[PDB]
């Protein structure tokens, strides 16, 4: 038997089989419902589109994300997402496959409890397990120490690990991510004349962000460069023509990661929460952590983010340390890759939570040594 | 045919611009590395002269 | 009009391959300069250690 | 010297002097041009009528608004509007008076820059300043905290302010307003046979709206009351005669503000964007914001809108807070009143953009700390 | 002439006159600065609020503490705090009043030296003196022998004293205190879905802790009873609503004092450092020290901490010894009471550091016999 590695994320579902080199199914975690009335009789419209289909019918739907910041807020939508993943994308029967699921640090406990209750009762999986995203990133990176910065789409977090032991008191979690960057980019494009308001235009703005945004190495110098030159402006082609041209908005959007006061948050940038997690860690492992700073997740994928973060952390740390930032090209899928590695490990086969254990001890079994 | 070759030339322009701007970013991070190198150099040469004089 | 934006696409392709060959030649010269810089910085780091040891 | 206060708005120009209790020139923001040929020689008729004269010559002209949603789209028309305001309604020389202009939040920047350029080059004023409409509304209301909902004729926006500090990340802007309500009423009045299609029958429909429409405290109960009785059905007399009778669409028109799906918009009602702005603010100013919910602008003048807003926000917010809605009788002029207060403040005489500052720094000087 | 008694501490300034039963000015030692834009001209707002004023405007300010763990880390902020205490809370001219200050054992020397330099040059007092907090606790307790546990807000320490002689080699200092308990409570509240991230929400969490937390007599049995029943659940009403329900983290928070491994510290609990200070003392005084175990400071104010510490120390010490724990109801102010007593003693008037002594000897006069 083989296991299923479903990294449900928050804004992208990634599923596949344990032992693969990459996820087989990657689609947005979206549930769309029609908002107009529907006149053609006989074509038999359905009531909810889930996944990559909702992006095709995007023009006549209201797109909902069932998961807000790591946390699941709509359990019916999430059951639809999982059903679509199991049956219409992987085409497997979950009654005969263990399932490894992934979660961010410092979430509510009812999240995991309801997740496993659903997986055992609605889908009847034989076993299941919930892993932390950062640990799986560090598996897939081929390290055993290092401070991992996993910037997804709802949540950003640092998890310092040394020699296979994690330092829980030094785990930092920040609720600024790609979704807030998209909202800031909408709000900041509005000052050039373009307005995107609907949930179906949020997707167009997310595409603009992915395709044109980058991190400036020096924010003030890039601002002056954009104010004087015009060599920074790119054009983008909306899905109906009418090209839009954006200038300093390209590097002004992901700069919110380093100055979260742009969106009215009080906290510190990612370069500073990384350093603060390191300084919470014990003094004997800080050199290794400085040398093994691992990036993963979709929001770490801007051009120039590694160079920017190295410049910042280097200016912060003592001048006699080797700051080094590991940013693989397959960053976005690191959590899934590590999950596949972990579920294929042979030592792991007695760490699943079986159906018998669940029927014995209730959903509370999730927080036990079978974590 | 005219539209086809238009689109192909466009996508090639896109690829070339990607490569060129990435090279620009690389050369900028390199020249910054070089100035940081040079300032570390002056500092370490100065502590070298100090160490040699005191020795 | 197709031949018009076609000719502009082709001249953009010419100057774009110009920018691309400049990107590649520049990155070659800058990677050579880089490797030189790291040779220099490592030899001077070892020399700094020697100096502090003699001190 | 005295400063002028020109509240351009979008659909009604309001001008006056700084230090008065009310504007002395309120006229529509329309520019009409004749559409027929014109036969009587010696009539010597003009080519474009501005303001209140166009409303007299409606039947002969095509009426155009130079401001769509806050944004100015026809700069020649807007320049005619300003010339009329300065020379024919107020009878002042604009080269002797500072001018305070107003604008809505989250507009393009070229709007504000071109406005400044016009006011300095064409009209040659000595100083000028562009202010936000919601802040001026809060000046006129006598508060210093509170979340203001300024529903004009182009745009609707919430701007939460606490102790004189505005929270920009919580500013909301919606493009539903009186113009969209007029269009919806034109559309649903065809269910009874009345047809208003001309650009000059829109003014008749706007008059019908102002005089007969009201907000229902409960929408289904009023729907049933209109379906059964006829006690809520009222009549109106056109400029031609032939009275029209308005039934349940007396309250279906302004209900679009609370159900923007009526006009096919995706967004949420004003009662819900207000609450979302609250919940986007901090946690320890929300009680004051709930207690100081300020209404202004012409689209808030419906009967029953304050009671409806209170019922809705009360059902939304927690059950332990006093929700209060401030709705003065002189709502429609609140922005102008606050503008007069501000421009008369002696502290303000150092916030003007003088002409020499402009001549030396270009029109970009508008977005500086005078923003 | 009268002396002032300013007990700074790390998070609550409390001052007054020597010869009173209580301080007349107790306020948090925070300095807030506005972090938002500021739109209302003529509001004339300030740039930094200190003390209790900054607590009313939390939703607008970013709150700093100028004292981290006993140690002062922001001298400008501390100078502001002292200026506020002298002129606005007390309304006295500090150039005509001797001032008694306190600090914790085993702090840096520059802390104390710079403190006296400020008090002589800036505030220009005629005399001053710095006292150890535990000694003043022992004065106020009415004893001359005993081991005093002074858990403040940044630092905890034991200071054994016998017949008025302090045994410096047995002084223990621990950097676990109320601030770390607040951070741990913020971290474990996220298990139920509540998130407090802002510096202004740290204060909400501190009030929650003060009002609801208590020390369990038996930690494992309390965990079992919280898992089984629901009689421990208690609700708290935030500044808005969404009343939060707190379960076993009512007593999991202050249990960090007895198990510092919860927050990833290596050290041992307060009961064990107390016992270790005892066994570090001589053998002829351990009986009196067991019988005179004095608690003081705000973190010793949890319900049940005295009984818990007695149970632990009794299990540690030999069976033939009677352990006693003195916990007055005015523990939070014991250091100030003792400071007032000491400064009013007529014998003490020869122990002040006069201004001429300072002028002639530099700030080094503070570690000298003029202690
Ligand atoms: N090339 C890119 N540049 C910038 N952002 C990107 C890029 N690719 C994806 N993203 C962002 O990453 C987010 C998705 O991150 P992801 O790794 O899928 O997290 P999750 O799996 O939890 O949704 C999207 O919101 C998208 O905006
Ligand atoms: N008593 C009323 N009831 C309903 N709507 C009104 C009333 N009075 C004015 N309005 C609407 O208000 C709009 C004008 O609002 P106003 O405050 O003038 O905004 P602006 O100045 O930006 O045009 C008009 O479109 C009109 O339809
Ligand atoms: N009744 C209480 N229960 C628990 N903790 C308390 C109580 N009252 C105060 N505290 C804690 O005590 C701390 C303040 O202690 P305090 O005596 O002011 O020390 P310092 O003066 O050194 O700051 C605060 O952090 C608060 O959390």
């Amino acid at each position: 038997t083989t296991a299923l590695v479903c990294d449900n994320g928050s804004g992208l579902v990634k599923a596949g089989f344990a032992g693969d080199d990459a996820p087989r199914a990657v689609f947005p975690s979206i549930v769309g419902r029609p908002r107009h009335q529907g006149v053609m009789v006989g074509m038999g419209q359905k009531d909810s589109y889930v996944g990559d289909e909702a992006q095709s019918k995007r023009g006549i739907l209201t797109l909902k994300y069932p998961i807000e910041h790591g946390i699941i807020t709509n359990w019916d939508d999430m059951e639809k997402i999982w059903h679509h993943t199991f049956y219409n994308e992987l085409r497997v029967a979950p009654e005969e496959h263990p399932t490894l699921l992934t979660e961010a640090p410092l979430n509510p406990k009812a999240n995991r409890e309801k997740m496993t209750q659903i997986m055992f009762e609605t889908f009847n999986v034989p076993a299941m397990y919930v892993a932390i995203q950062a640990v799986l990133s560090l598996y897939a990176s081929g390290r055993t120490t290092g401070i991992v910065l996993d910037s997804g789409d709802g949540v950003t977090h640092n998890v310092p690990i040394y020699e296979g032991y994690a330092l829980p008191h030094a785990i930092m979690r920040l609720d600024l991510a790609g979704r807030d960057l998209t909202d800031y980019l909408m709000k900041i494009l509005t000052e050039r004349g373009y307005s995107f308001v609907t949930t179906a235009e949020r997707e167009i703005v997310r595409d603009i962000k992915e395709k044109l945004c980058y991190v400036a190495l020096d924010f003030e110098n890039e601002m002056a460069t954009a104010a004087s030159s015009s060599s920074l402006e790119k054009s983008y082609e909306l899905p109906d023509g009418q090209v839009i041209t954006i200038g300093n908005e390209r590097f002004r959007c992901p700069e919110t990661l380093f100055q979260p006061s742009f969106i009215g948050m009080e906290s510190a940038g990612i370069h500073e929460t990384t350093y603060n997690s390191i300084m919470k860690c014990d003094i004997d492992i800080r050199k290794d952590l400085y040398a093994n700073n691992v990036l993963s997740g979709g929001t770490t994928m801007y051009p120039g983010i590694a160079d920017r973060m190295q410049k910042e952390i280097t200016a912060l740390a003592p001048s006699t340390m080797k700051i080094k930032i590991i940013a693989p090209p397959e960053r976005k899928y690191s959590v899934w890759i590590g999950g596949s590695i972990l579920a294929s490990l042979s030592t792991f086969q007695q760490m699943w939570i079986s159906k018998q254990e669940y029927d014995e001890a209730g959903p509370s079994i999730v927080h036990r040594k079978c974590f | 045919r005219a539209q086809e070759r238009l689109a192909t030339a466009l996508q090639k322009l896109e690829e070339a611009e990607k490569a060129a701007d990435e090279s620009e970013r690389g050369m900028k991070v390199i020249e910054s590395r070089a100035q940081k190198d040079e300032e570390k150099m002056e500092i370490q040469e100065i502590q070298l002269k100090e160490a040699k004089h005191i020795a």
